[PDB]
């Protein structure tokens, strides 16, 4: 995350950590993250499983603070199937979803707590006004040019971008599809050191607002043009566009 | 239930 600050997982429940291995099992890498909608599913990034991973190789972490320093209450799962949006497009990115079942001994795997809690899904008419500020997580980059990704968990603010100006045409004549969303600092001339931002390692992340009194999910962070750029939004995967096909891949 | 945490 650019900008933004600190955060303790408390205040994010529904974030996940994926992580993935390598060869001869010498070590599993952070991957990318996830969002946490029911007991034994997540969300994330098709993108982040290019390079298919074989299910047993990939562990969701979940109710941790310091990515790779183990929480007092977390609760780690392997994933069982991951189930990748075939239309996922590679070079536009359009159709970026994915879902990721947890292997567990009971109907239930993540049991809530305090640290371990579900994002409401949003409703097939979730109309939030342009501009409502939204917030983000993520262990990912402080700054897409650095080496390291986030030893603890970030959170930053977005302003939701207006349909007409989430275009090819305003982020670098790149393909922004009808399943995209834009959000992005708005932000000039304050005290703050740095635009808020996704970066690279925040994919697969949750980009909630507050809907109905509930913490709602709008989008999946999915991609941009380095962190925190002046005038450049965040393109986040439209979750409404896709409520139909979650429910249909969920299968037990 | 979802949607909730802590402030
Ligand atoms: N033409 C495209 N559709 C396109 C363009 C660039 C990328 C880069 C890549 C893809 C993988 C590497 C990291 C990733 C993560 C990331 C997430 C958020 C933000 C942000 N909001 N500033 C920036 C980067 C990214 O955007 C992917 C697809």
């Amino acid at each position: 995350i650019k900008g933004g600050l600190f955060a303790d997982i408390a205040s994010h429940p529904w974030q996940a950590a994926i992580f993935a291995k390598h060869r001869r099992s010498p070590g599993e890498r952070f991957l990318c993250g996830g969002i946490l909608i029911s007991s034994c599913w997540i969300l994330s990034a098709a993108h982040c499983f290019q390079e298919r991973f074989p299910p047993h190789h990939l562990t969701v972490i979940l109710g941790r603070t310091y990515r790779v320093v183990p929480g007092e209450e977390e609760q780690k799962f392997e994933v069982e199937k991951y189930i990748v949006h075939k239309e996922f497009d590679d070079d536009t990115y359009d159709n970026d979803i994915a879902l990721l079942q947890l292997k567990s001994d009971s109907s239930r795997c993540a049991q809530e707590s305090s640290v371990v809690r579900t994002v409401c899904l949003p409703p097939a008419d979730l109309q939030l006004p342009d501009w409502t500020e939204c917030e983000l997580s993520g262990y990912g980059k402080h700054e897409a040019l650095s080496p390291f990704y986030s030893e603890r968990l970030k959170e930053a603010h977005v302003r939701l971008y207006p349909s007409s100006r989430c275009t090819s045409q305003h982020l670098l004549n790149r393909t922004v599809t009808d399943n995209m969303l834009c959000a992005g600092d708005t932000r000039s001339g304050g005290p703050q050191a740095n635009l808020h931002d996704a970066c690279q390692g925040d994919s697969g992340g949750p980009l909630v607002c507050l809907n109905d009194g509930r913490m709602t999910l709008v989008g999946i962070i999915s991609w941009g043009l380095g962190c925190g750029q002046k005038d450049v939004p965040g393109v986040y995967t439209k979750v409404t566009n896709y409520l139909d096909w979650i429910r249909d891949n969920m299968r037990p | 239930t979802c949607g909730l945490r802590q402030y």
